[PDB]
Protein backbone atom coordinates (compact mmCIF):
# COMPACT_ATOMS: atom_id res chain seq x y z
CA UNK A 1 0.00 0.00 0.00
CA UNK A 2 2.89 1.90 0.48
CA UNK A 3 5.21 1.34 -2.73
CA UNK A 4 2.47 2.17 -5.66
CA UNK A 5 1.75 5.82 -4.75
CA UNK A 6 5.57 6.13 -4.01
CA UNK A 7 6.30 5.59 -7.55
CA UNK A 8 3.47 7.25 -8.91
CA UNK A 9 4.85 10.23 -7.27
CA UNK A 10 8.44 9.85 -8.72
CA UNK A 11 7.03 10.01 -11.83
CA UNK A 12 5.45 13.22 -11.52
CA UNK A 13 7.56 15.06 -9.64
CA UNK A 14 10.36 13.43 -12.64
CA UNK A 15 8.66 14.66 -15.74
CA UNK A 16 7.49 18.15 -13.85
CA UNK A 17 11.18 18.61 -12.36
CA UNK A 18 12.42 17.03 -15.57
CA UNK A 19 11.01 19.63 -17.45
CA UNK A 20 12.21 22.32 -15.23
CA UNK A 21 15.59 20.80 -15.42
CA UNK A 22 15.60 20.54 -19.32
CA UNK A 23 14.99 24.69 -19.38
CA UNK A 24 17.23 25.18 -16.37
CA UNK A 25 19.95 23.41 -18.45
CA UNK A 26 19.71 26.33 -21.13
CA UNK A 27 19.60 28.89 -18.69
CA UNK A 28 22.63 27.70 -17.41
CA UNK A 29 25.11 26.41 -19.62
CA UNK A 30 24.42 29.95 -21.80
CA UNK A 31 23.88 32.99 -19.04
CA UNK A 32 25.96 35.19 -21.76
CA UNK A 33 22.68 36.40 -23.96
CA UNK A 34 20.57 37.80 -20.66
CA UNK A 35 23.87 39.48 -19.56
CA UNK A 36 24.96 43.84 -20.94
CA UNK A 37 27.91 45.88 -21.80
CA UNK A 38 29.82 48.77 -20.58
CA UNK A 39 29.18 51.42 -23.48
CA UNK A 40 31.95 53.39 -22.73
CA UNK A 41 32.01 56.99 -24.17
CA UNK A 42 34.82 58.98 -26.01
CA UNK A 43 32.73 62.40 -25.25
CA UNK A 44 35.22 64.66 -27.10
CA UNK A 45 36.92 66.22 -23.75
CA UNK A 46 38.61 69.41 -25.66
CA UNK A 47 36.70 71.81 -25.24
CA UNK A 48 39.85 74.07 -25.75
CA UNK A 49 40.65 73.75 -29.37
CA UNK A 50 39.33 73.16 -32.43
CA UNK A 51 39.91 70.43 -35.62
CA UNK A 52 42.31 70.17 -38.60
CA UNK A 53 39.46 69.68 -41.50
CA UNK A 54 37.82 71.91 -43.62
CA UNK A 55 34.46 71.12 -42.32
CA UNK A 56 35.50 72.30 -38.93
CA UNK B 1 15.94 101.00 -41.67
CA UNK B 2 16.07 103.83 -44.09
CA UNK B 3 12.60 104.59 -44.02
CA UNK B 4 12.53 104.97 -40.24
CA UNK B 5 15.26 106.68 -40.33
CA UNK B 6 13.31 108.94 -42.37
CA UNK B 7 11.17 108.90 -40.08
CA UNK B 8 13.84 110.32 -37.92
CA UNK B 9 15.32 113.00 -39.70
CA UNK B 10 18.01 110.90 -42.20
CA UNK B 11 16.27 110.61 -45.29
CA UNK B 12 18.38 108.19 -48.00
CA UNK B 13 17.36 108.06 -51.02
CA UNK B 14 19.85 107.80 -53.52
CA UNK B 15 22.69 104.61 -54.67
CA UNK B 16 25.64 106.28 -52.31
CA UNK B 17 23.34 106.87 -49.23
CA UNK B 18 21.56 103.31 -49.62
CA UNK B 19 25.16 101.68 -49.05
CA UNK B 20 26.12 104.16 -45.71
CA UNK B 21 22.59 102.34 -44.49
CA UNK B 22 23.48 98.92 -45.23
CA UNK B 23 27.15 99.51 -43.59
CA UNK B 24 25.12 101.63 -40.70
CA UNK B 25 22.80 98.43 -40.31
CA UNK B 26 25.57 96.39 -39.96
CA UNK B 27 27.52 98.01 -37.26
CA UNK B 28 24.47 99.33 -35.47
CA UNK B 29 21.63 96.88 -35.04
CA UNK B 30 20.76 93.85 -33.13
CA UNK B 31 17.50 91.75 -32.82
CA UNK B 32 16.39 92.10 -29.25
CA UNK B 33 15.01 89.47 -26.82
CA UNK B 34 11.98 91.24 -26.04
CA UNK B 35 10.97 93.68 -28.69
CA UNK B 36 8.46 95.65 -26.97
CA UNK B 37 10.67 96.10 -23.40
CA UNK B 38 13.33 97.05 -25.61
CA UNK B 39 11.38 99.52 -27.63
CA UNK B 40 9.85 100.91 -24.55
CA UNK B 41 13.00 102.45 -23.30
CA UNK B 42 14.41 102.73 -26.86
CA UNK B 43 12.13 105.28 -27.65
CA UNK B 44 12.16 107.46 -24.30
CA UNK B 45 16.01 107.73 -24.12
CA UNK B 46 19.32 108.21 -25.90
CA UNK B 47 20.69 106.08 -23.57
CA UNK B 48 19.87 103.24 -25.95
CA UNK B 49 21.17 104.84 -28.64
CA UNK B 50 24.64 104.12 -30.62
CA UNK B 51 26.11 106.55 -33.18
CA UNK B 52 27.89 106.12 -36.55
CA UNK B 53 30.16 108.28 -38.00
CA UNK B 54 28.77 109.38 -41.66
CA UNK B 55 31.67 109.36 -44.70
CA UNK B 56 30.88 113.20 -44.84
CA UNK B 57 31.84 114.05 -41.14
CA UNK B 58 27.62 113.91 -40.26
CA UNK B 59 26.83 111.81 -37.83
CA UNK B 60 23.71 109.87 -37.00
CA UNK B 61 22.18 107.78 -34.17
CA UNK B 62 20.12 104.82 -33.93
CA UNK B 63 17.04 104.64 -31.12
CA UNK B 64 14.49 101.76 -31.70
CA UNK B 65 15.02 101.70 -35.27
CA UNK B 66 18.77 99.68 -34.56
CA UNK B 67 16.30 96.86 -33.51
CA UNK B 68 13.16 97.48 -35.72
CA UNK B 69 15.02 96.50 -38.82
CA UNK B 70 16.10 92.96 -37.56
CA UNK B 71 12.69 92.66 -35.76
CA UNK B 72 11.11 92.47 -39.19
CA UNK B 73 12.53 88.74 -39.65
CA UNK B 74 10.40 87.90 -36.76
CA UNK B 75 7.48 90.59 -37.89
CA UNK B 76 7.43 90.60 -41.96
CA UNK B 77 4.64 92.55 -41.45
CA UNK B 78 6.98 95.40 -41.36
CA UNK B 79 7.46 95.28 -45.19
CA UNK B 80 4.14 94.09 -45.93
CA UNK B 81 4.66 90.37 -46.14
CA UNK B 82 2.13 87.79 -45.13
CA UNK B 83 4.23 86.07 -42.78
CA UNK B 84 4.84 85.43 -39.31
CA UNK B 85 8.93 84.93 -38.85
CA UNK B 86 11.61 83.02 -39.72
CA UNK B 87 10.76 81.19 -36.20
CA UNK B 88 7.55 80.14 -37.33
CA UNK B 89 9.14 79.06 -41.09
CA UNK B 90 11.95 77.08 -38.42
CA UNK B 91 8.94 75.70 -36.73
CA UNK B 92 7.23 74.30 -39.07
CA UNK B 93 10.44 73.00 -41.29
CA UNK B 94 11.08 70.73 -37.85
CA UNK B 95 6.82 69.92 -37.24
CA UNK B 96 5.96 68.85 -40.72
CA UNK B 97 9.11 66.49 -40.98
CA UNK B 98 8.39 62.60 -39.62
CA UNK B 99 7.99 62.03 -35.94
CA UNK B 100 11.19 60.66 -35.83
CA UNK B 101 12.73 63.18 -37.21
CA UNK B 102 11.37 66.51 -35.26
CA UNK B 103 13.74 66.05 -32.34
CA UNK B 104 16.88 65.94 -34.21
CA UNK B 105 15.86 68.89 -36.29
CA UNK B 106 14.96 70.76 -32.74
CA UNK B 107 18.48 69.70 -31.32
CA UNK B 108 20.22 71.07 -34.46
CA UNK B 109 18.68 74.25 -35.72
CA UNK B 110 21.22 76.04 -37.63
CA UNK B 111 21.72 79.74 -38.36
CA UNK B 112 23.32 80.16 -41.35
CA UNK B 113 23.89 83.46 -44.12
CA UNK B 114 24.45 87.02 -42.93
CA UNK B 115 22.07 88.86 -40.64
CA UNK B 116 23.15 86.10 -38.11
CA UNK B 117 25.83 88.77 -36.85
CA UNK B 118 22.79 91.07 -35.58
CA UNK B 119 23.18 90.56 -31.58
CA UNK B 120 21.22 88.34 -29.81
CA UNK B 121 19.93 86.48 -33.43
CA UNK B 122 21.50 83.23 -32.34
CA UNK B 123 19.83 83.49 -28.66
CA UNK B 124 16.35 84.71 -29.82
CA UNK B 125 15.75 82.13 -32.43
CA UNK B 126 16.16 79.32 -29.70
CA UNK B 127 13.92 81.31 -27.57
CA UNK B 128 11.19 81.51 -29.88
CA UNK B 129 11.42 77.89 -30.97
CA UNK B 130 11.59 76.56 -27.16
CA UNK B 131 8.44 78.71 -27.11
CA UNK B 132 6.45 76.78 -30.00
CA UNK B 133 8.21 73.12 -29.41
CA UNK B 134 6.54 70.30 -27.05
CA UNK B 135 8.47 70.26 -23.71
CA UNK B 136 10.84 67.48 -23.33
CA UNK B 137 12.63 67.90 -26.28
CA UNK B 138 15.90 69.91 -26.85
CA UNK B 139 15.86 72.79 -28.87
CA UNK B 140 19.32 74.40 -29.72
CA UNK B 141 21.16 76.87 -32.01
CA UNK B 142 24.37 76.22 -33.96
CA UNK B 143 25.67 79.71 -34.90
CA UNK B 144 29.83 79.25 -35.70
CA UNK B 145 31.50 82.51 -36.32
CA UNK B 146 31.85 81.04 -40.26
CA UNK B 147 28.17 82.67 -39.95
CA UNK B 148 27.17 84.58 -43.44
CA UNK B 149 30.23 82.82 -44.84
CA UNK B 150 28.78 79.16 -44.43
CA UNK B 151 27.82 79.00 -47.82
CA UNK B 152 31.10 79.99 -49.26
CA UNK B 153 32.95 78.01 -46.28
CA UNK B 154 30.17 74.79 -47.38
CA UNK B 155 31.48 75.12 -51.29
CA UNK B 156 34.98 74.88 -50.51
CA UNK B 157 34.09 71.92 -48.45
CA UNK B 158 31.94 70.04 -50.68
CA UNK B 159 34.31 70.59 -54.05
CA UNK B 160 37.44 69.17 -52.10
CA UNK B 161 35.41 65.84 -50.60
CA UNK B 162 36.08 62.47 -52.73
CA UNK B 163 32.17 61.99 -52.40
CA UNK B 164 31.96 64.66 -54.22
CA UNK B 165 34.53 64.07 -57.36
CA UNK B 166 31.75 62.14 -59.25
CA UNK B 167 29.31 65.18 -58.80
CA UNK B 168 31.35 67.82 -60.99
CA UNK B 169 29.89 68.02 -64.66
CA UNK B 170 32.82 67.69 -67.12
CA UNK B 171 32.98 69.86 -70.40
CA UNK B 172 31.77 67.23 -72.84
CA UNK B 173 28.89 66.29 -70.81
CA UNK B 174 28.14 69.89 -71.05
CA UNK B 175 28.11 70.40 -74.71
CA UNK B 176 26.23 67.47 -75.69
CA UNK B 177 23.62 67.93 -73.09
CA UNK B 178 23.48 71.84 -73.09
CA UNK B 179 23.07 74.16 -70.05
CA UNK B 180 20.06 71.95 -69.03
CA UNK B 181 22.45 69.48 -67.87
CA UNK B 182 22.47 71.20 -64.87
CA UNK B 183 18.97 69.65 -63.43
CA UNK B 184 19.98 66.09 -64.48
CA UNK B 185 23.83 66.12 -63.09
CA UNK B 186 23.65 68.60 -60.17
CA UNK B 187 20.11 69.25 -58.82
Amino acid sequence: MQALLGARAKESLDLRAHLKQVKKEDTEKENREVGDWRKNIDALSGMEGRKKKFES
Amino acid sequence: LMKILTERGYSFVTTAEREIVRDIKEKLCYVALDFENEMATAASSSSLEKSYELPDGQVITIGNERFRCPETLFQPSFIGMESAGIHETTYNSIMKCDIDIRKDLYANNVMSGGTTMYPGIADRMQKEITALAPSTMKIKIIAPPERKYSVWIGGSILASLSTFQQMWITKQEYDEAGPSIVHRKCF
